[PDB]
């Protein structure tokens, strides 16, 4: 709470990054009461304080990762890979510490989410190109598994490699890679399959009995991933793909969300550019 | 394996030269249990020509089946060596002669010997030197199909389909008039052929099949590179395989040129024909039984498989193309397949998007599917929009930080 | 000749017998066709496959279901159209630098 006071108390707007966030990320982490922190990680950061030339890359890099944390334990993880992502392409001619750690979460979310590894963006230091990506082998050789859709070498292929996950602590995050693909051959199959028996859909993704079929069906319906209707008297799963008609006001109220954010981001494009055009360091360059 | 229907005195008859031994060679390495009388017909009739490492080979291949014949190894050896002298003595002398006519017959002559030896690099390099004698265009297109032959021999497509591009650039565009209604003396067919064959060895079907198919029936009686039996085999699977239907009744069923080919293998217009009237149990049928007779081909058994799927595979989604909702138990039938293998055919192929269907596997029946263009584009552009924001979000973050001038120390 | 003939008679009437339903009975054709079931089948799939028929065939209730469909959605391919380049547009804008 106290840094939570402090936090209002010198930045110059809400949405201004400063090493003091950092600080409160950690104690958040290690305090395990994520809640409090969510307010200031909600919302974007423009511009970061220099601070007297304090702020170096170890007061930058620290935050966008406990970020990854924080978020990684609440389920949101679009916005913990957004984070990693983005704490992966700093500006550095060297190889840092929570640099690998942020690596090895980013594969193991982007498995988690998409059914791929999500390829890097281009503005991005060459130093991990050549000595970060061969020092983490285990985990490539997750997302390689992985890749071929197949539930049982996995469970091999983690077993084998149980120490350096465990020495790395990340122990979690990459039995939900294992659970993931029980969740993602079902939605594969949703693409061919008007309806299927629970024994023949059962064999095709392996889960050893029509039973826990069922379960799983029922877990899909109920947080939503999928559109399917059990029916017990003779042993059905049906696949309704009729999600939506796009025709309901609540479809043009989403439309006029996205709209005044896209209209505030063009604004303080805007008014930076506008900003921009003032200085007296330009005005000579042209 | 076996197949007592194939016929060694017909394959012996059709071809000439090394292309015998060697498919002779590749039937008796790719067939067993048939070996012993294709190889008493090897030893036989190939005795002749110049027979010294691959009498050597074919011996070991016989013992390994299983008085020696060495004096003659030496006697055609000396032979050998006294006709080389012969020819080096010559080719000098017709070198200090400086005729040019006389010095391109004696380096086509060589090339022709060392060929016969087995020296292939040998006359490749001396049709290499010989090139720079040319005068006529006709000798020009003469030592390119022997060099198409070497090169084919050598297993050089690319170099191949060169050769022939610059063979069909040489005599200004086919003499810019067509050669009075076209050539009595047609080598543009056996170009083509070969050029068809390159490309067919190339793993591209739809230019081979494309070039091979005009060829002349009344011109095509020159069995130095390919004989008509297997011209027309290649042409008819590979334009079955490849083509679509517009092309399938365009070209090889209507073209008057062609029908002769295809009159020679009854068997292969008989599967073309069925393919097209939406009768396949009996094409399927025919062609499972051709398969075992098509893979003892040298050329085309490299193909046979991926060949096979690709036919299957444009079988089905033409038998589905016309409905839009199937009992899957008359497709297994008219497929000759099980239910289950079918399904899961039609699994893997939906997965690909290929085939826009959908399986209801309690009453068995395959629906089709048509896609919402006002959805899927409401989707696509509100996923877009998700993107190009978070990436706006990201880069002026970016901005902010290049700004700053942040970097590990 | 003649199988080539009594063929195209046959087609002709079935187009113009087509034209106005939308969606019929496979025996209705048969009865005014004077051919069996099956023969209908190879005729209809034989005309659809030649792209003179719009329609498709329904195996399970023996229907022809014709395309009195395809209303001015044109619109919506160009729109998708704007999609397929400005993606590309932004994705040009960001790797400029920063």
């Amino acid at each position: 709470g106290i840094l939570k006071q402090a936090i209002d108390k010198m930045q110059m707007n809400t949405n201004q990054l400063t090493s003091i966030h950092a600080d409160l990320c950690q104690l958040c982490l290690l305090a395990k009461c994520f809640k409090p922190a969510l307010p200031y990680l909600d919302v974007d950061m423009m511009d970061i304080c220099k601070e007297n030339g304090a702020y170096d890359a170890k007061h930058f890099l620290c935050y966008y990762y406990y970020g990854g944390m924080i978020y990684t334990g609440l389920k949101n993880f679009e916005r913990a890979l957004y984070f990693y992502e983005q704490a992966i392409t700093t500006p550095a001619m060297a190889v840092s510490h929570i640099m690998l750690e942020s690596y090895k979460k980013y594969i193991l979310v982007s498995l988690i989410l998409l059914g791929k590894v999500q390829q890097l963006p281009k503005y991005t230091s060459q130093i991990v190109g050549r000595f970060i990506k061969p020092l983490s082998n285990a985990y490539h050789e997750l997302a390689q598994v992985y890749s071929t859709n197949n539930p049982s070498e996995l469970r091999n292929l983690v077993n084998k490699h149980s120490e350096t996950f465990t020495r790395d602590n990340n122990m979690g995050l990459v039995k939900q890679c294992l659970s993931s693909l029980y969740k993602k051959n079902i939605q594969r199959l949703t693409k061919t399959f008007l309806t299927l028996s629970l024994q023949d859909m059962a064999s095709r993704v392996q889960l050893s009995g029509p039973q826990e079929a069922e379960k799983y069906v029922l877990h899909m319906i109920e947080d939503g991933e999928i559109f399917a209707s059990i029916n017990q008297k003779d042993g059905m799963v049906s696949f309704h793909d009729n999600p939506e008609k796009y025709n309901n006001p609540a479809m043009l109220h989403n439309i006029d969300q996205e709209m005044l954010k896209c209209i505030e981001l063009d604004e303080r494009l805007k008014a930076m550019d506008q900003e921009i055009t003032v200085n007296p360091q330009f005005v000579q360059k042209s | 394996v076996e197949n007592p229907s194939l016929d060694l005195e017909q394959y012996a008859a059709s071809y000439s030269g090394l292309m015998r031994i060697e498919r002779l060679q590749f039937i008796a390495d790719h067939c067993p249990t048939l070996r012993v009388e294709a190889l008493k017909m090897a030893l036989s009739f190939v005795q002749r020509t110049f027979n010294v490492d691959m009498y050597e080979e074919i011996h070991r291949k016989l013992s390994e089946a299983t008085a020696l014949d060495t004096a003659w190894v030496e006697a055609t050896r000396k032979k050998a060596l006294l006709k080389l002298e012969k020819l080096d003595t010559d080719l000098k002398n017709y070198k200090g002669n400086s005729i040019k006519e006389s010095i391109r017959r004696g380096h086509d002559d060589l090339g022709d010997h060392y060929l016969d030896c087995g020296d292939l690099s040998n006359a490749l390099k001396c049709y290499s030197r010989a090139r720079d004698y040319c005068t006529s265009a006709k000798h020009v297109i003469n030592m390119c199909l022997n060099v198409i032959k070497v090169s084919v021999y050598l297993q050089n497509w690319s170099h191949v389909l060169s050769y022939v591009s610059k063979a069909e650039s040489t005599p200004e565009i086919a003499e810019q008039r067509g050669e009075r209604d076209s050539q009595t003396q047609a080598i543009l067919t056996k170009l083509k052929c070969a050029a068809g064959l390159a490309e067919l060895a190339a793993r591209k079907y739809k230019q081979a099949a494309k070039c091979l198919l005009l060829a002349s029936f009344d011109h095509c009686d020159f069995p130095e590179l390919l004989s008509p039996s297997n011209v027309a085999i290649y042409g008819g699977l590979c334009a079955l395989a490849t083509f679509d239907r517009q092309e399938l009744q365009r070209n090889v069923i209507s073209s008057s040129s062609f029908k002769l080919f295809l009159e020679l293998e009854p068997q292969v217009r008989d599967i073309i024909f069925k393919f097209y009237e939406s009768k396949y149990a009996s094409c399927l049928k025919m062609l499972d039984e051709m398969k075992d007779n098509l893979l003892l081909d040298m050329y085309l058994a490299p193909h046979v498989r991926t060949l096979y799927t690709q036919i299957r595979n444009r079988a089905l989604i033409q038998y589905f193309s016309p409905y839009v909702s199937a009992d899957m138990h008359r497709m297994a039938a008219a497929f000759n397949t099980t239910v289950a293998a079918l399904e899961d055919e039609l699994t893997q192929l939906i997965l690909e998007g290929l085939i826009s269907a959908r399986v209801d596997s309690h009453s068995k029946i395959l629906y089709a599917r048509d896609v919402d263009q006002r959805s899927t584009t409401f989707e696509k552009s509100l996923l877009m929009g998700k993107e190009f924001q978070r990436r706006a979000k990201a880069m002026m973050l970016r901005a902010a930080v290049l700004r700053n001038q942040i970097h590990v120390k | 000749h003649i199988e080539e003939l009594l063929r195209n008679i046959r087609t002709q009437v079935l187009i113009k017998l087509i034209k106005p339903y939308t969606r019929i009975h496979i025996p209705f054709i048969s009865k005014e066709l004077n051919i069996d079931v099956a023969d209908v089948e190879s005729l209809l799939v034989q005309c659809i496959l030649d792209n003179t028929i719009h329609g498709r065939i329904d195996q399970v209730n023996q229907l022809l279901e014709l395309d009195h469909q395809k209303r001015g959605g044109a619109r919506y391919t160009a729109l998708d159209k704007w999609t397929n380049q400005l993606n590309s547009l932004n994705q040009a804008v960001v790797s400029k630098l920063a």
